[PDB]
RNA sequence: GCGCCGCUAGAGGUGAAAUUCUUGGACCGGCGCAAGACGGACCAGAGCGAAAGCAUUUGCCAAGAAUGUUUUCAUUAAUCAAGAACGAAAGUCGGAGGUUCGAAGACGAUCAGAUACCGUCGUAGUUCCGACCAUAAACGAUGCCGACUGGCGAUGCGGCGGC
């Protein structure tokens, strides 16, 4: 319920998605560890091994 | 025109075939012109598995799939992009795509 | 109910195109009670007090009494004829083994 | 307003007494008020276990059924109802090119308990085999699907409930198939696929007691 | 002290948990070992009010949170998989709230025991409601 | 005794209460299925002739089979004197003059 | 091949076609004599043989019918005469 | 000889009662007024008594049967569950 | 579908939704039972059949091709007006049965309009026995019998020979 609002530094872009050319998939890592790595996605422009902060940390990924 | 020549099916020393029915839409085709597609998915959706791995009461779980035979009429086939239109010349081979796994 | 029941009803015919019989109820009667009938045989019609008595004497001159699972009209096909019967005793078999067969 | 949860109460499910690991885990069951006793509640629970959650090192596609048959205070005494293999077991030995035999056999044992036994298997491609279809022939299939429900015809009519369900532990049965019907094809996934259940013996307590003892 | 069962720290209760995650709904019903005796069903359905959304992964995420946050509230503290599609006549392959629902179950704490599909397969039966040409969207 | 037959048996002339010495399906080509046995409070159901459910005693006594005489709806009349024939053995109801005439 | 001289095969050529479909044509079979071990009596046997064959005086069997030649039953000594 | 073409047995009621109550009543009839093959003696000689009831010329025994045939085929399939049920479970 | 338990307010269905099912406790989970259908995965450019067609196990019955044959008879053959035999599905008449699906019809939607697509229900029908009808994109859109005229690998069934 409660999460810690937990940040992130990126590895490597996965380059545009979201049907316009808007969103960016980067596939974070959790600052505590390298092992635990999820793919998110995030809006605005990215540069490469940078620090964003997921306000929830895990709901989903980009596949039908 | 005569398209192709076998008539987009795989019988030839019969008169009939049993009628399967499709996957998606449960329309009734051939068990022979039906695009067969066999699936084995693990079922552990690979994004989650080293957060059920720690929650095991094992060190080493061998995780199982999930093993799901699709079959489709081509009308749906066609349109869920398993197949995909071709040249007329590129088709005359029933090789298979490769796997591209790594 | 699909391949070897010419066991029974085909080696009954080999008998009876090559052999030595009797049928009918009182021909048998009188060959089961002097001896002469090596193997009896009694269909699944036979009224029930028939069947009781054929197999009483059978286990007085120690013969052998086979149920043929099969009609009256069945058992006389078997034989190869246009009666109907129900006992038959055959009395001296051509050359198969009806006797050297299960019973 | 009120909690369902409190009226209940937690007893611990036992295995029969061939087995190496005996508790199996813990069901729940309500506590008595007026008619609906504590112990018509739970008889009857199927316990759909594994082998390697109940042995020691034995494999995980394989489970067992055990159906409470006493209460014993605390204790949920269990005797043997059925086997099955896992699915994912079950449909990753259907290969395509090669034949699927099946056979089934309805034995009762010696002791009262008439089972419906399930065995399958599969032709074997070989070492050195180019061609790729190993298929048997139908009368090969027959003759073999022949001398698999013989073998577990014998095997079963043989003694008694416990010594059965104790051969197909490790299977044994699955393996003395195999090794008598390879000189007609060979066949290489062989596994008794599911036991079911048709027969009680009258329930004598004595006969259960006997199987949670030493 | 009526809730609960008879545990020291170390040792744990297994249930098992039915995933039914079909497309429309997802069930991610908890029970006992013997499966008789219901300890917390919950339902994707029940937590969204959208009525697209009973199928949504996020709705089945959260229904998996509320069914672990009751489980090991109880005392039963590992959990059994489940899982199944509609299976039977309809498809056979699960819905989207079905991988959302395992790893939720996971990741709010809950230890996972053995897991197995046991969607229904039959043995050829029951014509299919489409009609002959299917449904045609 | 239909608590001694097993379910889904097929039964006629069957009695609605113990010691009623059968009244229920006794006409040409009926009969009644049982299921459902209720071992505790005694009491079995049956599937009477007209599709009813009902439940009944466990100790009502009861013949196993279908009654002799089926199909015999299925022959036409086929004629006013057979009719007549038909009621003249039962009772005093045959030509029913229709009451708006 | 333009030129294969049809009328002069060679052997090798001439064995591994059918019976019939050759330049003259002839048969697969023989005769065939088999000693029953234990008596005199060389037996004169066909090869693609069809019944069961018996011996005369040591009346054992003497060969098998089968598909095409005939499975001999005992390991017994032979030999392919004329 | 072939003395009528369609009718056979419903020509003793001529031209009344319609053309498909005359093709209904010629299954029933020919089938109330046959000799069936008895099961008890051999010989084709069940002849229907009353309604229900089949009765034998030579050996006497009368049976139980159909209105208008000896073997209603609810009641066969009643007699093959019935022993059915009778031999699985033993009651 | 129906029993008997368990826990709970929704379940269902859609691109969305609704008609609909539901604290006289529905769906869900368990144990049972019944009934009628249907034989999955193995199942293939594999097999058999004159064609239509044929797939759960064992088992009475009759048939059949191919192969093997130094057996037999010695042109007994080919195609075929007339005249017949069988022939999917739907359909008709009659009796059993009626789970599922489902023309018609009823409703809910979507729509300018919906007598359509989609959804809920559902009659005939779909299953069996008996009697009919004799038509299909009954298609390899290629009549049957006979011979000759390239190559190569493979497959199914026989037969023969070899590490
Ligand atoms: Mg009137
Ligand atoms: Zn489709
Ligand atoms: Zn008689």
């Amino acid at each position: 319920r409660v999460q810690p609002i937990k940040l992130a530094r990126v590895t490597k872009v996965l380059g545009r998605t979201g049907s316009q050319g808007q969103c960016t998939q980067v596939r974070v890592e959790f600052m505590d560890d390298t092992s635990r790595s999820i793919i998110r996605n995030v809006k605005g422009p990215v540069r490469e091994g940078d620090v964003l902060t997921l306000l929830e940390s895990e709901r989903e990924a980009r596949r039908l | 025109t005569k398209k192709r020549r076998n008539n987009g099916r795989a019988k030839k020393g019969r008169g009939h075939v049993q009628p399967i029915r499709c996957t998606n839409c449960a329309r009734c085709v051939p068990k022979d012109k039906a695009i067969k597609k066999f699936v084995i998915r693990n079922i552990v959706e690979a994004a989650a598995v080293r957060d059920i791995s720690e929650a095991s009461v094992f060190d080493a779980y061998v995780l199982p799939k999930l093993y799901v035979k699709l079959h489709y009429c081509v009308s749906c086939a066609i349109h869920s992009k398993v197949v995909r239109n071709r040249s007329r010349e590129a088709r005359k081979d029933r090789t298979p795509p490769p796997r591209f796994r790594p | 109910t699909k391949k070897s029941l010419e066991s029974i009803n085909s080696r009954l015919q080999l008998v009876m195109k090559s052999g030595k019989y009797v049928l009918g109820y009182k021909q048998t009667l009188k060959m089961i009670r002097q001896g002469k009938a090596k193997l009896v045989i009694l269909a699944n019609n036979c009224p029930a007090l028939r069947k009781s008595e054929i197999e009483y004497y059978a286990m007085l001159a120690k013969t052998g009494v086979h149920h043929y699972s099969g009609n009256n009209i069945e058992l006389g096909t078997a034989c190869g004829k246009y009666y109907r019967v129900c006992t038959l005793a055959i009395i001296d078999p051509g050359d198969s083994d009806i006797i050297r067969s299960m019973p | 307003v009120v909690d369902p949860f409190s009226k209940k109460d937690w007893y611990d499910v036992k295995a029969p007494a061939m087995f190496n690991i005996r508790n199996i885990g813990k069901t729940l069951v309500t506590r008595t008020q007026g008619t609906k006793i504590a112990s018509d509640g739970l008889k009857g629970r199927v316990f759909e276990v594994s082998l390697a959650d109940l042995q020691n090192d034995e494999v995980a596609f394989r489970k067992f059924k055990l159906i409470t048959e006493d209460v014993q205070g605390k204790n949920c005494l269990t005797n043997f109802h059925g086997m099955d293999l896992t699915r994912d077991k079950m449909c990753s030995m259907v290969k395509k090119w090669q034949t699927m035999i099946e056979a089934h056999v309805d034995v009762k044992t010696t002791d009262g308990y008439l089972l419906r036994l399930f065995c399958v298997g599969f032709t074997k491609k070989r070492n050195n085999q180019i061609r790729k279809t190993s298929y048997a022939q139908h009368q090969q299939v027959r003759q073999i699907r022949k001398k698999m429900m013989e073998i577990m015809t014998r095997e079963v009519q043989t003694n008694d409930l416990k010594e059965v369900v104790n051969k197909l532990i490790p299977d044994s049965i699955g393996k003395d198939i195999e090794k008598a019907c390879q000189s007609i094809y060979p066949l290489h996934d062989v596994f008794v696929r599911k036991v079911k259940m048709l027969k009680k013996p009258k329930f004598e307590l004595g006969k259960l007691m006997e199987l949670h003892g030493e | 002290i009526s809730l609960g069962p008879q545990v020291a720290e170390g040792e744990n209760v297994f249930g098992v948990c039915h995933i039914f995650a079909s497309f429309n709904d997802t069930f991610v019903h908890v029970t006992d070992l013997s499966g008789k005796e219901t300890i917390c069903r919950v339902t994707g359905g029940m937590k969204v009010k959208a009525d697209r959304d009973e199928s949504s992964p996020y709705a089945a995420m959260l229904a998996a949170q509320d069914v672990a946050q009751r489980c090991k509230e109880l005392g039963i503290t590992a959990l059994h998989i489940k899982l199944r599609a509609t299976g039977g006549n309809r498809t056979k392959t699960p819905g989207p709230g079905a991988q959302s629902a395992l790893r939720a179950l996971a990741r709010s704490g809950m230890k996972i025991g053995r897991i197995e599909d046991v969607t229904p397969i039959p043995s050829d039966s029951t014509r299919r409601k489409g009609g002959r040409r299917g449904r045609r969207l | 005794p239909v608590g001694t037959m097993p379910e889904g048996t097929i039964v006629c002339c069957l009695e609605e209460k113990p010691g009623d010495r059968g009244k229920l399906a006794r006409a040409s080509g009926n009969y009644a299925t049982v299921i459902s046995h209720n071992p505790e409070t005694k009491k079995t159901r049956v599937k009477l002739p007209s599709g009813s459910k009902k439940v009944i005693s466990s100790a009502n006594r009861a013949v196993v089979g279908v009654v002799a005489g089926g199909g015999r709806i299925d022959k036409p009349i086929l004629k006013a004197g057979r009719a007549y024939h038909k009621y003249k053995a039962k009772r005093n109801c045959w030509p029913r003059v229709r009451g708006v005439a | 091949p333009l030129a294969k001289d049809l009328l002069h095969p060679s052997p090798e050529e001439e064995k591994r076609k059918h019976k019939k479909k050759r330049l003259v044509q002839s048969p697969n079979s023989y005769f065939m004599d088999v000693k029953c071990p234990g008596c005199y009596k060389i037996t004169t046997v066909f090869s693609h043989a069809q019944t069961v064959v018996l011996c005369v005086g040591c009346s054992t069997v003497l060969c098998q019918p089968t598909g095409g030649k005939a499975r001999l039953t005992e390991g017994c000594s032979f030999r392919r005469k004329q | 000889a072939k003395r009528t073409k369609k009718v056979g047995i419903v020509g003793k009621y001529g031209t009344r009662y319609g053309a498909s109550l005359r093709k209904m009543v010629k299954k029933i009839e020919i089938s109330q007024h046959a000799k069936y093959t008895c099961s008890f003696c051999g010989k084709t000689k069940m002849k229907r008594r009353a309604v229900g009831i089949w009765h034998c010329g030579s050996c006497m025994k009368t049976v139980a049967g159909g209105a208008w045939t000896y073997n209603t085929t609810s009641a066969v399939t009643v007699k093959s569950a019935i022993r059915r049920l009778k031999e699985l479970k033993d009651q």
